[PDB]
């Protein structure tokens, strides 16, 4: 219970992380598609959220396996998180937002704060082993 | 959920290079006047949607069809060539050679780009193996 | 990286006005012939900013 | 909206007529 | 066996009168790792091979995919290695 | 509801 | 359950008297996993060496 | 499926 | 969202949208009209300090066009 | 063998090739009274067709006969 | 030996690159020879062939061992020339490019599965 | 039978005579 709760705000900041850096890659998959909004979510908040409640998801609904030769089957378990649009910068006759500057500048960001939240919960992880070292 | 990352860039690398094969099979018969049927060669493109099923928010891309371009025909004037029309007027394809270069570059780049997701997600995952060691 | 579509576009219609022109060079000897025309609209992009 | 910044409505659907 | 059939009813009885582990969990992970890696490496050898309709981005992406699920395994088996000796060193 | 990508929904396309 | 509903009411009482996975998931319960054993097995190393300096005795 | 990818074999072998 | 990622994004956007607009400009060098039946007049991108919170020195924001 | 690229790209450059070959072979017989035997020489044309190919949708060029 | 049988698939993959980029390289430079054939090999069947051998016993020290010591295809001609050479340009271009990638690509896979037997055992 | 096909027979040789023989 400590212990879990001593690691949690990084754990779930690192968690964040990553489904972050999953939208951007969607978004800079999607970057020739005509008519594609490019979508992006608000860090701060969606960080403070899922703390105060627990992550949940939209669907997550799956076929039960009550016997070992059932079928294994999952539809869609995508995040709480709200996607927000991003503000175009110039406008384009295709139809789509994705601005690629912006893309690769928030793809280089999002990864240095994993590396970040990475180093911070490894750290932690050893001050904890080093104590527990007799 | 990094991996998901694996499935988005590798959907996007599979339907850039679609993309870019249509534009190169497009561009090579440009001078082309006959098919194995003998209708005129037209001009096909591929159509990007989002590969996302009913549901998920977010995903890579994914090419529904190949459908032919909206363009007249380039009509020429060569009633000797065995192919020909009532008035002599042999159907050529519409390709736009200009489009199909622009198009050809913008795939490779995008393309080139998802392999850049591809390299530093995996080196990610390995550092996140690396986590307490 | 939306501007090499922009400048694809003027170079594709400058392709089209000048199929245009030899297409009017070519019947300099028709007997009572209207030449063509040819003149560079420009479409203005119609998004949010800028 | 400032660009850059994050809205949660989405931007509309942008045209470029020939025409009026 | 006969025997061993006589057993099998004897255990098939024992159902009727009533009426996985953590080595078979590693097991399972060790079988799933294999088969994704022969299966990269046969889809490898099938492009390498010159037949139609392998892609040379599936190639790539499923080589990646064994890669990163080997690197996990070995992980797993460093830590695991870890903990047995912390436990063995425990005083008894 | 994506569309075809490219040269053809970046060019002017009719009025209708 | 019936017990466990006797339990709220219980508590209700006690309130009135005092008035698919990802490697991240994986990885950080894997550590959190190592970090308890690592606890307990020295935990439970301090309670037995002081066991047996108690029972190595000499009264 | 019915497109081969750029990067695939010749489908036409 | 870092300081230095956040001033290299916002001039590489401001760059960007110069380019473009030199772009569409060099475009319609020939251009008689346009929709409206109005002549193309040549646009130029006007930029500004981003540094809003940061005294003096921040990114580059492009105002207007 | 080749990836589908450099099989369409190989084969588009191989057609130009056989079509160049064909212009030049004609531009030098243009004067040519007889021929191998006596019969005077005919301007020889190349006929592209697409590779029909699996895909259909993606394919080269081929040229059936002069 | 085990771990020859991981690794003979790419190494005779690689090999057979190796020699069939050196009979494109011969084709190029024979290009202008009259009267050379352009010589290939099908690339398939002969990793089949090599995929699919006794050493002389030794029954002493002085007794020596064994000492050690593909089939060429040729290609179909597309245009006649007048001095017999059948070397194509642009056909042997494009595969000697191919052969580049492809023997890039064996010695990438090669390479990976070298170092994954690696990290397994490093430690 | 495809021009850069793979057979196992040499090309039978290239004569252009000027005369008929």
């Amino acid at each position: 219970d400590r212990l879990d709760a001593a690691l949690r705000f990084q754990q779930e900041a690192l968690n964040l992380r990553a489904q972050r850096q999953e939208i951007l890659a969607a978004n800079i998959a999607n970057a020739d598609t005509p008519g594609y909004q490019a979508r992006d979510i608000d860090f701060a908040s969606e960080l403070k959220k899922v703390m105060v409640r627990g992550r949940e998801e939209t669907g997550g609904v799956a076929l039960t396996l009550t016997s070992s030769h059932h079928i294994p089957a999952q539809a869609v378990s995508s995040p709480a998180v709200d996607l927000l649009y991003r503000v175009p910068d110039q406008p384009s006759l295709d139809g789509n937002t994705v601005d690629m500057d912006r893309e690769r500048t928030q793809f280089a960001d999002n990864s240095l704060k994993y590396q970040m939240g990475l180093t911070v919960l490894g750290s932690q992880l050893k001050g904890m082993m080093n104590v527990l070292q007799g | 959920a990094l991996l998901n990352i694996f499935d988005i860039a590798g959907s996007a690398l599979a339907a850039q290079s679609k993309r870019l094969n249509v534009a190169a099979s497009n561009l090579a018969n440009a001078d082309s006047v006959t098919g194995p049927d003998g209708q005129p060669y037209r001009a096909k493109q591929v159509v990007f949607q989002v590969d996302a099923a009913p549901g998920q928010a977010t995903g890579g891309v994914k090419v529904a069809s190949v459908i032919e371009s909206q363009a007249p025909e380039k009509l020429v004037y060569e009633p000797g060539n065995p192919l020909a029309d009532a008035n002599g007027y042999v159907k050529m394809p519409n390709v736009d050679v200009v489009g199909e270069m622009v198009n050809t570059m913008s795939a490779s780049r995008s393309y080139q780009a998802n392999i850049e997701v591809l390299n530093t997600v995996k080196s990610m995952m390995l550092k996140t193996l690396t986590l307490g060691q | 990286d939306h501007a090499i579509y922009t400048a694809m576009g003027a170079a594709s219609q400058t392709l089209n006005q000048q199929a245009v022109t030899a297409s009017n060079l070519a019947n300099a000897s028709t007997p009572g012939f209207r030449a063509q025309l040819n003149a560079l609209r420009a479409v203005p992009v119609d998004g949010l900013s800028l | 909206g400032v660009p850059g910044a994050l809205s949660n409505q989405p931007a509309p659907p942008n045209e470029a007529p020939i025409a009026t | 066996a006969i025997q061993g059939i006589e057993g099998v009813i004897s255990q098939l009885q024992a159902t009727a009168m009533a009426a996985v582990s953590f080595a078979g969990q590693l097991h399972a992970a060790l079988d799933r790792i294999s088969d994704r890696q022969a299966a990269a490496r046969v889809q490898a050898e099938k492009f390498t091979l010159g037949e139609p309709g392998i892609a040379l981005n599936d190639v790539m992406a499923d080589m990646q995919k064994a890669s990163v699920s080997m690197q996990m395994g070995i992980q797993v088996r460093n830590k695991l290695v870890a903990a047995y000796q912390e436990v063995m060193s425990m005083q008894v």
